[PDB]
């Protein structure tokens, strides 16, 4: 079972951020129509500093959808009465 | 003043001097960007000088020529041509100034356009500079 693969989805960004977008760290990227959101895996990064400007070009991996809310809705395990 | 050009010891006068002419000069200048300060430039070398001139080759003896005995239009118009055609480098000089020097031809243009037989023209002139192969 660990040697199927299935359909490849990617993105190619270009924008503004931080210097903590670097390879190995997981980003959000909103849908415009649809108004959600997906979580990507870095794969390859670059930063430059010229003329008095900043930007950021990241190669982007899908990994699922965020689910709206919380998908396992955890919720913090309390007692009703503390003592 | 005088206007000539010459080829070695062979010698042109010109019948009729022009109205004005000059001489541009330029310099080569880079530019760099450097963060947060801005723009600075160094120098670059120098360019070559250029010189126009514009006047017209008269078919009779006038009264405002500079000399008598000149050749015909054409004569002069053949030999001008010649000279461009095989690339010869000529010596231009303007008496009474600081013009004299080496140079080579670019353009040649020339016209009739009235009753006189007179031959109007443009020639375009560009600074020669020998490159210099060192040896040991």
């Amino acid at each position: 079972d660990s040697e199927f693969n299935g359909i490849e989805k990617s993105c190619s960004l270009k924008g503004y951020g931080d210097v903590s977008c670097i390879t190995g760290r997981g980003v959000k990227v909103k849908d415009s129509y649809t108004k959600l959101v997906g979580l990507f895996y870095i794969d390859t990064d670059k930063h430059t500093w010229q003329n008095g400007e900043y930007q950021i070009e990241l190669e982007l991996n899908f990994q699922n959808l965020m689910d709206e809310k919380s998908a396992g809705q955890d919720e913090p395990k309390e007692e009703s009465n503390l003592g | 003043m005088e206007m000539w050009l010459r080829q070695a010891e062979d010698r042109f006068r010109f019948p009729v001097f022009p109205s004005s002419f000059s001489i541009n000069g330029k310099a080569a200048v880079n530019s760099s960007s450097i963060l947060k300060i801005g723009e600075i430039a160094t120098f670059g070398g120098v360019a070559l000088k250029s010189i126009s001139i514009s006047s017209f080759f008269p078919n009779k003896d006038y009264t405002f020529c500079d000399y008598t005995g000149f050749p015909s239009p054409y004569d002069c118009v053949n030999k001008i041509e010649k000279w461009m055609k095989e690339g010869f480098i000529l010596r231009f000089t303007i008496t009474e100034t600081n013009i004299n020097m080496e140079v080579i031809i670019e353009g040649f243009s020339y016209e009739e356009r009235d009753g006189t037989r007179d031959v109007y023209f443009t020639l375009d002139l560009k600074e020669y500079k020998r490159i210099k192969i060192p040896k040991v």
